[PDB]
């Protein structure tokens, strides 16, 4: 590790730094180096090593589906063909997007979760390991792609398991969670009737439960309860 | 794109 | 050069790609391997090499305001001393800047500008040639600012120089270039007054040439003159 | 800023 000779609290400052301007690469090397320090991670530090890779992944994949959809048109009837170069391309975005995913996994099983035993912290990570088995599913296509699907799947149903026994239902993270998990299922997992239920179910509990909240934490659920309804309208 | 966080 | 074994050609289609995918630091590595391939640039190839080194010191400038802007507040009378992490990453970010800004005039002075002879080709690598050390100039503090600055002024001179006997005063790469020493004037050399004069008596020869041009030309034209008015519109 | 190209 190139951060092994910096000071743990320095790289959670640089990490903001980074964020701060939008050097999403750095912060995520920044936050990788506190990881490796081998203490647990705060809820805050959480959540700078979520930002960073989300931030990471999200270009990647934006990049891998503008490739896809050249290099699908390029192999449509009709077309004139341009030699293998939008496919190397695509490859090596694709690739690339692996590597990271398969990195922010590492970190995860190296040893994140089997350090975190309170519900705000496994369930966080599990959903991290859930997301990014669903990132490296929707790049997969080989002998190994119901395997990672189920992968995404395992590691959301225990992070489901363990939200819904400790959290309140207007939990950020539980409702975060559901979102994603029913997002596997819409998109990954072929299942749009359990990703409708799934969201409508989430979203009917939280609703119940807000009555039991401050003005700050009513704002922080209702931000994603809203998500789930665009979904569902999205999706009905 | 659906919403994911 | 890692794209050594890539075909020219090939590059050049990953660059269009990269661009499409908003993946500027993959299209400046494509474009600088097809630069190496030590064939002249076509104009079209000029504008993919200009895009993607733009983009990526677009991105670095941006971060190293940020950064530079936090640690000076973090030197105000009053501020709580926050270690040498602001000043260390700022130094990162802007020893990155300069690598790129190094490696874009090694291009052009090996060997772009030396086998550009036509106006267009060859005020455009010296327009770039100035717009790179004016980027490292941005930056620079040590004994070498006042000749960084002159090694913009002297391109940037160059380029206006021959720009003023070969091109017409509505050449879209003449405008940018007065658009751009302009503000190098303004921005760099402390010389507001000649920043104004040179940005309004472009814009006036310009709207004298108009009437001779096709409707695409002049839509060309007319864009770079509202930058031109928008400049002045800032400084007076 | 002002505008460069
Ligand atoms: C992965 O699961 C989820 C991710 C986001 C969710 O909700 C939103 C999007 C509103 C959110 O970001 N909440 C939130 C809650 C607590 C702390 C922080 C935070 C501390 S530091 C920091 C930084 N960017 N520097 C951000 C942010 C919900 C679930
Ligand atoms: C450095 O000096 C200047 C830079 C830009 C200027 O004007 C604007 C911004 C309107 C412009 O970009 N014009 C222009 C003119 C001719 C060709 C191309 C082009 C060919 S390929 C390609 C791509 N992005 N793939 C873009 C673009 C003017 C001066």
């Amino acid at each position: 590790g190139a951060m092994g000779s910096m000071e743990r609290a320095s790289l959670i400052q640089k990490a903001k730094l980074a964020e701060q301007a939008e050097r999403y690469e750095d912060m995520a090397a920044f936050m990788k180096g506190a990881v490796e320090k081998g203490e647990e991670l705060s809820c805050e530090e959480r959540n700078l090593l979520s930002v960073a890779y989300k931030n990471v992944v999200g270009g990647q994949r934006a990049a891998w589906r503008v490739l896809s959809s050249i290099e699908q048109k390029s192999n449509e009837e009709g077309s004139e063909e341009k030699g293998p170069e939008v496919r190397e391309y695509r490859e090596k975005v694709e690739t690339e997007l692996q590597g990271v995913c398969d990195t922010v996994l590492g970190l995860l099983d190296s040893h994140l979760i089997k350090e975190a035993g309170d519900a705000e912290s496994r369930v966080f990570y599990l959903k991290m390991k859930g997301d990014y088995y669903r990132y490296l599913a929707e790049v997969a296509t080989g002998d190994d792609k119901k395997r990672i699907i189920d992968s995404a799947r395992s590691a959301y149903q225990e992070a489901m398991d363990i939200s819904k026994k400790e959290m309140p239902p207007t939990n950020p993270i539980r409702l975060g969670l559901a979102l994603n998990f029913s997002v596997f299922h819409y998109e990954i997992a072929n299942s749009p009737e359990e990703a409708i239920s799934l969201a409508k179910t989430t979203f009917d509990e939280a609703m119940a439960d807000l009555h039991t909240l401050s003005e700050d934490s009513y704002k922080d659920s209702t931000l994603i309860m809203q998500l789930l309804r665009d979904n569902l309208t999205l999706w009905t | 794109f659906p919403a994911t966080v």
